[PDB]
DNA sequence: GAGCGTATGGCCATACGCT
DNA sequence: GAGCGTATGGCCATACGCT
């Protein structure tokens, strides 16, 4: 447990969440900061690999993306099973920054691709955490708990999927290989 | 509440990918600088760490900059500022460097507990007259300190020293170049506006890299000129020495740009054990301070040096090629510029530098002529002025007093009331009446500058020769016809 | 050139062993700070770290300390200001930190790049009167600063968050205390210079711990206090509650100093799974920051739990012992003292400071009063200053005619040149009266101080009073009879 | 890297193997050196006090190793002075009080498992600018010209005169015993 | 048994675009 | 291809003395 996961004490999975904190710094205090019985920490480590642009042989051999579908306890893919999930909550937990945006992305990104039904399930959260500049590291272990890890005081948004041909076209262009698509969405968005 | 899928990505995306593009990994055509560069130079100018003081250790730059401007790793920072003081990454380096700061070996720097640094002579240009009102500061990221959103810039850095970034739908590769040349070019361009890319060419021979070597042609670089994109086939120095019984070797003398030496060598190395090359007896790296770069491959008896030589060119790093893609931030956005557009740019910004001082160094003239009246009218009726002060019971009847009797303004009165005595002793009034004749003059001076588009514009120019005749060097790389 | 291995190996060590203990590992009885812990407080200091301000970056703080007064690692300057700021290990903290700053289960705090610290209140007291010339300063490490030999420390530091450092040849052990019961002996010792260590102790009657807990016997603390030497027993809270029908369940609130919580956990486990203590059913840290420290055994049905309780006491870090051994720097060498010794050393620097201020403030006052003599005779005689100043052509002139004239010191003459006119105004005359005829009297209340021996002494009561009023608290641990 | 840097020639005569502390000075050192003569081998952090370890131990210590590799003599009763590949092993640590304990350390390991390297006149220490500032903080131009040029060096030949003295002396130093130690200190006390 | 606290930082993986 | 350059830091071993 020194920089894996940290499990919830509870058996059932309704009664039991797991939160995608984002650094090393913020998984030491939400591993602090938690209801250890409901409450279980996953940290990542560094940017999470872009799913879109990889070949299967890289995705799985990849330790960051292994150490999630581990957790889950779900399987990949078509041998995907909504009935055998770990938790009911997956609460994506990043810094209020452009890059805790991006992370943000790239797990969206593997969940949409490889995790899909958990997405449709209602089962993907995000954590909203104060914006002010500081993000997750910055934060004390009791600021943590009462900002987001109390589902009392706790702001989650749930992922939903309203168009999954819609949804396939915008992961292809944001997340893919060709950039001339990706730099004219920038161009036409800003 | 709930969030679609797609618009979380979709703004989620869009927000890393503008702020990686305008605030990360792309330059500002105008001073050529990525956030991070820009923040390490003015925390080492705010701090005083010039080139006549002493070297200042880098934990102590990094902690500071991090700390009042930028807003993420240590490491980050310290890298940045690591490359800025390498002769052979920066064409022009513009951080000075005390210690372990790597070499061309791929060999890393220091850690920031060991190793000090201070700003190079150059780097003065590139802050000189920030403190005018030539550029606008914005707020930091906490809000508790102000930065710069551009630096002066005096010397064109964007083209000096070049630059490498990746960003989120586009990346820039711009080479560095000599500044006597582009100088020259800028100064060409001021005179004839409707300058051709073929004629700055006359001045701007193509990239010049710290790490000198050859280039291949003027064929790649005018693409490069003309479209903001092309590729420039760097190529190795290296000669071939006729030895004693036949016998030949290769000496490498200088490398391409941005090419890791160590790593060039065990490709080198590779193919010989791999006998994918023929005719390699042994290879060296005979590289010392005394002589610089010096890689020997020695050549079999029976083996022609010229073929073994051409092969490597093909087959290793000895010959690289510098894809161009000239992309800048233009009015906050990021552009894909032409050799002409980044120095038209750049003279814009000259001549709104040098407007702005002009207005801001008048302002302060006009100020300080008014004081110097109200101080003149004093000493010319000193004893009055004194008895008026000593009559007044606070300090706001003294103020009214002077200004109702002696036709003073509130700035004049409250001059005249901080003067000190000491201004009343004969050389000390002769000298207010000599700053104020001085005054009028630079004024007028002044005055005639924001009047005549051309007097500011020969102004640009008289200043931007100084800095040529200053910081202008040999070339260093040599481009091949 | 040659070299003997005998005197090289005793030239090195003792060199090495001399700077660890007389500049590394051992505090100073002075102020109880190791240079490190000095360093870091006075950077706080310089920089004007204060409680009233934002709290500043980590590592702005661990790199200006270090590129001042430091020239260590960053690692080891941040690790000792972290342990400064944490309420488990300093007794009254002397850091406040902001974000992950470590907790009892041995966890580190969050990297220098995350986190945010400033000095706390009581840590003001170290600092109180410093650039007053109370305690000496010297040269840094290369000459470019100056830094503190000792803080003044207004309350007794090195007794109040104790020490523990390993040197070469030696070490130190000193534990925390409580400093209403430190001041009160301090007062006890001033009045009474032949006071025993057993009236000492009708004061000070142990350790305090920050971690609280039990003390068991004052046998130990006795011995400790007599010879510098001791051990004492520290034990955790645990209290044995009755849950269940015949159910019942240990509960440990209170666990002893520097004693790793989550180690400590694991011993107990570790004795449960190779059956080494039986009874326990469940072990769980229920420890919360409202909770705190809450570690529940859940003992077995039929099973004593105040059997099982002791044989954790004696089985595992339930109880602890301290090993006292205070070792000081005392006149820049290491020694051995006892309590009446830490005592007497800490209220004869007290002295000096209080001594020392009283000195540098009445040369400023003689300083001032002199100064205010001379624009005294100037506003009397104005008329006749403007015409001897007016006649003068250089500055030169002005300040010998105006000494030669009005009976003036050169520090006179200079401050009348330097008078504002504003100054010849009806109530800016009578505010320099005003502040002489304060300062005459402020002069002799200072004289009467340095005077009189017993009026110092008194002084250093009184504001050791204050500070006891102020930050004194409540003993945490409790000394078991 | 952090392992050994060695030079180009194969007679150990005039090969040199220079032991440098840590590995920021042992970068500069490498780039500064005589590509030809000069080995570089940097060590990292304290090294292990062999007269207060067991063997096992010693064996197990990974700089203790490198620098036996290195060297290629071996140690205790195989050690075999023929089989050395260099007949100048320089010490070169900061010029600080820590510079000073690894100086120790190192002629510690050196007179318990390689003593006839000391007696044959093989161990040498660097003398690089007392200037308060550490190797680390040294350019490889003025670490060359300084304390590895021949032309301007100045290396400390280590000599054996009296072995029982010696044993003496590793054995007070650098021995379990510490009340011998804290009596070395208090009576060499100011020097 | 072993660990207290000041001392002596390289390695590793990922995004992103181009060639 | 693989690596350019700004972005998202814990692990490891040693000295030293006491109990
Ligand atoms: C590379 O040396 C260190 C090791 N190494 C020692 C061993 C020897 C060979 C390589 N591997 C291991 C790990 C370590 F484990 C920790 C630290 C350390 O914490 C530290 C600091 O400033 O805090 C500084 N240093 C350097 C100043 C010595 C450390
Ligand atoms: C622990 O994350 C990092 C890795 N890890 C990523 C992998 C995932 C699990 C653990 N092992 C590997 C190594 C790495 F290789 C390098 C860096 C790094 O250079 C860096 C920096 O500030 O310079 C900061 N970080 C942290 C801010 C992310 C790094
Ligand atoms: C009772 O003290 C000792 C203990 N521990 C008992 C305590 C329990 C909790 C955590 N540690 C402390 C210390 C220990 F673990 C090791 C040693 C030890 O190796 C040693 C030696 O001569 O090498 C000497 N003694 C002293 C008896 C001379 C040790
Ligand atoms: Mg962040
Ligand atoms: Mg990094
Ligand atoms: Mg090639
Ligand atoms: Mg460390
Ligand atoms: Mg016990
Ligand atoms: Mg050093
Ligand atoms: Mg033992």
């Amino acid at each position: 447990l020194p920089g894996k996961l940290a499990d919830c004490s509870s058996k059932s999975p309704e009664e039991c969440e797991i939160f995608l904190v984002e650094g090393d710094s913020a998984g030491g205090s939400t591993k602090s900061g938690r209801d250890s019985r409901t409450q279980a920490i996953l940290p990542l480590r560094g940017k999470i690999l872009n799913v879109e642009k990889a070949r299967l042989d890289r995705i799985l051999n990849n330790n960051e993306i292994r150490q999630m579908i581990t957790a889950f306890g779900t399987g990949i893919g078509g041998d995907f099973d909504l009935a055998k999930a770990r938790y009911h909550k997956i609460v994506i937990m990043t810094d209020a920054d452009v890059d805790g945006a991006h992370i943000r992305t790239l797990l969206l990104t593997f969940f949409y691709r490889f995790m899909r039904p958990l997405i449709e399930a209602g089962y993907v959260y995000i954590a909203q955490p104060p914006t002010g500049y500081k993000g997750l590291g910055e934060m004390n272990a009791d600021q943590l708990w009462e900002t987001t890890m109390n589902p009392e005081h706790r702001a989650l948004l749930q992922v939903k999927l309203e168009d999954a041909i819609e949804a396939d076209q915008t992961f292809e262009m944001l997340m893919g290989d060709v950039v001339e698509n990706r730099r004219q969405f920038i161009e036409d968005n800003a | 509440n709930e969030r679609n899928i797609t618009s979380e990505m979709r703004e989620s995306f869009l927000d890393y990918a503008m702020s990686v593009i305008v605030a990360r990994a792309l330059p500002d055509v105008r001073d050529g600088l990525k956030p991070v560069h820009r923040r390490i130079l003015y925390g080492l100018n705010e701090q005083g760490m010039t080139p006549d003081k002493s070297y200042k250790k880098s934990a102590r730059i990094v902690g500071d900059v991090m700390g009042k401007y930028h807003p993420h790793g240590d490491s980050s920072i310290y890298e940045a500022m690591v490359r800025m003081a390498q002769d052979f990454s920066y064409r022009y380096p513009l951080v000075d460097g005390q210690g372990n700061f790597g070499s061309m070996d791929g060999d890393g720097a220091a850690a920031m507990r060991y190793t000090e640094a201070r700003m190079t002579k150059i780097t003065l240009e590139l802050l000189r007259d920030i403190n005018k009102d030539t550029i606008d500061f914005i707020d930091n990221y906490d809000g508790n300190e102000r930065e710069p959103s551009v630096l002066p810039a005096r010397f064109p850095n964007l083209l000096a020293n070049g630059a490498s970034g990746i960003a989120v739908g586009m990346a820039t590769n711009i080479p560095p170049h000599n500044l006597t040349e582009l100088i020259n070019g800028v100064l060409s361009l001021s005179k004839n506006p409707d300058i051709s890319i073929a004629e700055l060419m006359e001045d701007i021979e193509g990239p010049d890299f710290p790490t000198a070597g050859l280039i291949l042609g003027k064929s790649g670089i005018r693409r490069a000129y003309e479209t903001g994109r092309g590729s420039i086939q760097m190529r190795s120095r290296a000669v071939i020495e006729e030895r004693g019984g036949g016998r030949q070797r290769i000496v490498v003398t200088e490398i391409p740009f941005q090419v890791n030496k160590a790593r060039m060598i065990e490709k080198i190395a590779e193919l010989v054990r791999d006998k994918k090359i023929d005719g390699i007896t042994d290879l060296r790296d005979e590289t010392s301070l005394r002589t610089g770069v010096r890689v020997v491959i020695d050549v079999r008896k029976d083996a022609n040096a010229s073929v073994i030589l051409n092969n490597l060119y093909k087959q290793t790093p000895l010959q690289t090629s510098f894809g161009v893609n000239m992309i800048a931030l233009v009015n906050g956005r990021p552009k894909l510029i032409n050799l002409k557009e980044a120095l038209v740019h750049y003279l814009e910004h000259q001549k709104t530098v040098v407007r702005r001082r002009t207005q801001y160094n008048l302002r302060k003239a006009k100020d300080r002529a008014h004081i110097l009246e109200g101080l003149r009218i004093a000493l010319d009726h000193i004893d009055e002025i004194i008895s008026t002060i000593r009559e007044s019971d606070t300090d706001k009847v003294a103020m009214e007093s002077l200004q109702q009797r002696f036709k003073l303004s509130e700035k004049q009165a409250q001059a005249i009331l901080d003067m000190r005595l000491r201004r009343l002793t004969g050389l000390e009034r002769d000298k207010i009446e000599a700053e104020y004749n001085e005054l009028l003059n630079y004024i007028s001076e002044l005055e005639t500058i924001l009047a005549d588009e051309e007097v500011l514009l020969q102004l640009v120019r008289d200043e931007l020769t100084e800095i040529r005749d200053r910081f202008g060097d040999d070339r260093r790389t040599e481009i091949q016809l």
